[PDB]
């Protein structure tokens, strides 16, 4: 009899502690669609091809709707689309925001606003000549824009300041400082959800809304405690707007970290046990440096998380059986994915880089990253089939678009850790649209079996309908 | 300047008294100049997978019909520390070979002391 | 023949079973192959009843030379198919298997064809009984006084 | 004939079995080709019992030639169908298949027709016994004659 | 003191399951963890002649009936510039073996290596 | 967590054109770039014991049925103080193999040169 | 042979049954070893009915020698297969199992082949009765006054 | 145990092994269940214990 | 017939009142996960390895989110992470809290605040 083997998500044993871990598809995304006896397939991540050369590795990106263009910070320079429109100091990741008048960048504990008229200003206190208040502005950690006001967060002191309405380079005249204060500490990040300023500390998330107060000195924001979320974020870039609220990576201040999404006053975990272990493998450092972001195309609603040694992509559109995570990597040896800071502009998705001063444009026809072939993996869960004598391992592979008749290394494991010999089977060939990728004589299952099915291509890989004849 | 020789991977262990592979043979790998049959004198032995991860395995390695090491009937690539001693035993317990130091079989024995004593 | 050793015979038997071949992704660990070679030796020894059974030219391995696998079996070109089909039938029960009908039929055909020539040789007629006269028309025997057949 | 090699015979066998044909979309794997060539050699050696079996003209390879596939089989035109049908029947169980009833029937018919002419040739009548007179109606024709047939 | 040890430099190539030499088989070697049959993955191979002239040859390395590589009917020593991934195919075309990472270093011509690595 | 593939260091000498051992074969070791079958061209050879004790042995080395060198009916390791040339003859006297220079340099004299130029 | 002890016979039987074999990734429980050895002893004493049954050369373990396992069975090379196939059939019921058809057939065939040579030897013909004359053709006997056959 | 209170004879089976990733923890011959049956399955160890899929052939 | 026996929770009788009780697993945590025909496995509770040397049996723990550290009240001392920071009287479990300027411990009916300075 025939048995259909799922490939979206495999099983295995982790030999560090002999545990049961999950095997996540590498460079593969699970697209749920009824093709033929399948109800879903797997497709290679779109390849990256060179678009622009810049000053350095990317450090931040935003979509300035005021100038309806993508602003990017590569190296020490600033770009509005392609042309350079400014210079930026420092070398780490920078925060970005924008308004009607300027594009603001948070860098080196400063809010530097590049106005569209060509003037570079910096947020600072009002001159003492004014009859206006003086605030204790510290180092800027994160910035956001709302209702024609920049709101920035003081460094590690719970306080956040909003700018003045008609002078954006200075804080508000009379009431610019606010606190979370339902907490001992934490202003790790700041964002804007719908009209609420959302302040992410460690072990709390606070919501503030416009008061409408008009008198001098009255508060222009009031906390709405009915919407407080009792969980924090690990670093300043460990949160992104995912579905209608934020998705964040929780802080060690509230137990073991994992990926959550704000519901309505509560957080619902998204990471499975294996993703939780992957996160737990990092210290508080190398976790506060993680960078989350989002992407959306062909109904794929991906949430991408870059850590020093991993890139985990969670597909929200194809999580009907549970959370669906995949691993993105560059090269043949689990080197970290090079693309970063994806933004959709015009009709193309453009991405920065991590190691070279380039910007690519995410071609869908290919799967090679800057003309470099990539390794694609697809593991099958272990199962117990004592004395089964399997035959006819078939996969329905979408062929036709290729530059060479690229092959596929098929292999099998018996204990979930070490895999056997690799057999090369032609999984694709140029300009042929009927291939029948198939291996006739698989072995005999003694106690357990699992399959590996690795592909190295410069061309897209589309696999579905994996089946075996178990007799 | 090609300094890497294209040779046979997956070494072959052959009978000492006849030209036949040591089918179902045993290899014990241990510390230098000591017998590796005793578990006290053994050293870790790893297998390198495709992904590069080294997984440690049980010490008596199995030699299949071809004279090459197998794990579960599958050819593997075995690795260990630079210096080790090998004791290859037959299926019935016969001693096929005993190499006290594997490093003392490289053709160029002079290079060892040369690279150890001459300054760079 | 490409099948020249006891292990080659065992590999052919396993391939016929479908348990393991050169194309499979999983293979039998060498203790299984050693067990199969022991089964083959036992079967061949049972066939060849100390010289009074089926004559094949099979060379029984000696315990001094350690590995039985690797020893040439010494069979002719025409006995290999029969021997390894019977071996597949015999070692099928190890793997919770039952040899298929074609394999069983081929095993029967091969064993019968193996014994055919030796049966033709062994079909011999006994000499005349000791009480059988030689005949007066033989001249030589009558003159030599050899009137009766010796016998036995 | 368009089938003039052992590889062509093996390919016809697989196509009949439905394993590797363009009627389906499968291609021949080299492991299948090698195993089936070994099976064909073994089956032919079993048939042709060193001259006392089925005579077909099949040419047995030698160790000197590295690839067994690629050589002409040497069979006459009328033996190819029987050869490849029986090869398909023999190599079916390697894939846990069972050759269909049409293939089994055609293999039986082909083997019978293969041996028909050999049977007609071998149906020979042995000479007269050693103790048989040749008759008085013969000597007058051959003045020398002999009175009794020689035999053997 | 002992300086060199006698040894057979010629590598041998046998089947993975049986103690038989791969007769008239082919060897492809290319980038590590790839498919060496692809000319886009292949790397150059040089015959190191009796003096070490390093003459470059085409990729598919032919294996004798004795399990040894030859070029123009003569046994040759083949070297490459770095670690590679190797695929050995039989005479029929069946994949005898595939090793993702192979690296053994040339043991001869130490004089040049020492001359370069030491300070006079 | 390892650096050297487990291998079989003991040499085995198979025939040049066909896959079989050099049963009852001869090995001759001589001066570099000369015919070692001449006792004038011959150089000495030592059996390097397991503990490292060296004994001198007569030059024509006997190779048993397994392709391995034995002196007292036991597997041995042969060493030479200088570089050499190695000629392997089968049991019918045919020249199976010849190598004029086995490490492509002479470690004996190169030891003196290295001690005289390279810094200590 | 590689089956030279009672433990070798028991391991072969359990592997045939599929209870304890590396192809099953199990190993022999010592209690099962003891039980199988006891079954083999009882079965062998039942076959060898104190000399009037089947003769195989099996060496019964005396009481004093403490571990019966480990001793040579003493069988010839042609009895081992029959012995361990029949032992597998005998000890299958302990596990609520049932030896498969091939095992049962090989057990029957082996037992018959074991008794073949003893049956040939025991097919002896009784001497002439005490009332049968020797005839006058036996001139030596009738001259030495031996007129009737002795008998018994 | 046949009553859930007092457990019977204990049998020692290897549940783990250093660097052995295929073990098959299995007891062949359990007894005859008279009225009730329960199992204890106790491990004393210095290493992680992972157990799943307890199955048994009841005939 | 093959039958699967649940292992996450046993059953039995209490020999004092002859009442049915659940036998709970000892030192094992049940992880729900489809591995193979199982839909869940059981893993031993992770072990304990020595890390430090406090002054006595632990009397409290808290996570200070201002200093971003772990404060342990062990024995008679108070530790921020590994290094002693203060002294705590009494010999029982204590209450802990913290704020902007001080980590406060409730002990012996007194609310004693240890400021970071």
């Amino acid at each position: 009899p025939i048995q259909q083997l799922p490939m979206m998500k495999g099983m295995g044993k982790d030999f560090k502690n002999a545990d049961y871990i999950d095997y996540l598809p590498v460079n593969m995304l699970a697209t749920p669609k009824e093709i033929l006896n399948s109800s879903g397939y797997l497709r290679s991540f779109p390849g990256i091809t060179k678009r622009y050369d810049m000053n350095g590795v990317s450090r931040g990106v935003e979509y300035n709707t005021a100038q309806n263009a993508v602003y990017r910070v590569c190296g020490g320079k600033l770009y509005k689309g392609e042309s350079e429109v400014g210079d930026v100091a420092g070398s780490g990741r920078v925060s970005m925001a924008h308004g009607r008048t300027s594009q603001a960048v948070g860098v080196n504990g400063q809010l530097v606003e590049y106005r569209y008229d060509g003037t570079v200003k910096t947020v600072s206190n009002w001159p003492a000549d004014s009859g206006f208040t003086q605030y204790e502005l510290g180092s800027v950690r994160d910035i956001t824009r709302l209702r024609g006001r920049y709101a920035w967060s003081k460094d590690g002191t719970d306080s956040w300041f909003i700018t003045d309405l008609e002078d954006e380079s200075h804080p508000d005249r009379y009431s610019a400082q606010y606190r979370a204060e339902s907490q001992p500490d934490g202003i790790i990040g700041i964002g804007t959800w719908r009209d609420f300023i959302v302040c992410f500390g460690s072990s709390t998330i606070e919501y503030f809304s416009l008061t409408g107060a008009t008198t001098a000195g009255a508060a222009l924001y009031v906390a709405q405690p009915s919407l407080m979320v009792q969980k924090g974020i690990a670093g300043t870039y460990c949160k992104t707007p995912f579905a209608d609220s934020y998705a964040f990576i929780s802080h060690p201040a509230t137990g073991a970290p994992s990926v959550y999404i704000i519901g309505s006053g509560q957080a619902s975990p998204i990471a499975t046990a294996s993703i939780e272990k992957i996160i737990r493998s990092y210290t508080a450092e190398e976790m506060a440096t993680g960078v989350m972001e989002t992407l959306r195309f062909d109904s794929h609603e991906l949430l991408i998380i870059h850590l020093p040694r991993h890139v985990l992509v969670y597909d929200a559109s194809s999580s009907q059986n549970g959370p669906q995570w995949c691993v993105l990597k560059t090269g043949l040896y689990d080197d970290v994915y090079r693309g970063v800071d994806f933004m959709y502009e015009g009709n193309q998705i453009t991405c920065g880089d991590k190691s070279e001063a380039v910007v690519g444009q995410l071609q869908f026809d290919i799967s090679s990253q800057y003309d470099k072939q990539q390794e694609h993996l697809l593991f099958t869960p272990l199962f117990k089939a004592d004395n089964a004598r399997c035959f006819d391992l078939e996969v329905e592979s979408s062929t036709g678009v290729a530059q060479y008749a690229d092959r596929l290394f098929l292999s099998a494991t018996t204990d979930g850790i070490n895999y056997g010999r690799e057999q090369m089977i032609e999984q694709n060939e140029p300009f042929v649209y009927d291939k029948r990728v198939l291996w006739k004589r698989v072995g005999r299952i003694r106690r357990l079996i699992g399959f590996k099915l690795r592909v190295i291509t410069k061309s897209p890989v589309t696999l579905s309908g994996c089946q075996i004849r178990l007799e | 300047t090609a300094n890497v020789v294209v040779s046979n991977p997956r070494p072959i262990f052959t009978e000492s008294r006849s030209f036949k592979a040591v089918a179902n043979g045993k290899i014990y790998i241990g510390q230098i100049d000591t017998d590796p049959v005793n578990p006290a004198n053994q050293i870790p032995v790893y297998i390198e997978n495709e992904d590069g991860s080294h997984v440690q395995i049980t010490q008596p390695l199995i030699i299949n019909a071809a004279g090459k090491i197998v794990y579960n009937g599958q050819l593997v690539k075995i690795v260990t520390v630079q210096g080790h001693s090998m004791a290859i035993y037959d299926a019935n317990g016969s001693q096929v070979d005993y190499i006290a130091n594997v490093l003392k079989y490289d053709p160029d024995q002079y290079s060892i002391e040369a690279d150890k004593k001459f300054k760079y | 023949m490409q099948i020249k050793t006891k292990g080659d015979l065992v590999r052919a038997a396993l391939r016929k079973l479908g348990v393991a071949s050169d194309a499979t992704l999983t293979d039998v660990e060498p203790q299984s192959m050693q067990d199969a070679v022991d089964d083959l030796e036992a079967m061949m020894a049972e066939w060849y009843q100390d010289g009074k059974g089926i004559i094949t030219g099979y060379v029984f391995s000696d315990d001094e030379n350690p590995p039985a696998e690797g020893d040439d079996h010494g069979l002719r070109s025409s006995a290999v198919s029969a021997v390894f089909h019977n071996l597949a039938c015999r070692i099928a029960p190890d793997y919770a298997l039952e040899a298929t009908a074609k394999i069983i039929a081929t095993a029967k055909y091969g064993k019968e064809l193996l014994y055919k020539q030796t049966a033709i040789s062994r079909a011999k007629r006994a000499p005349y009984p000791s009480r059988m006269p030689t005949g007066s028309g033989n001249s030589f025997a009558n003159l030599n006084e050899w009137h009766y057949f010796p016998g036995e």
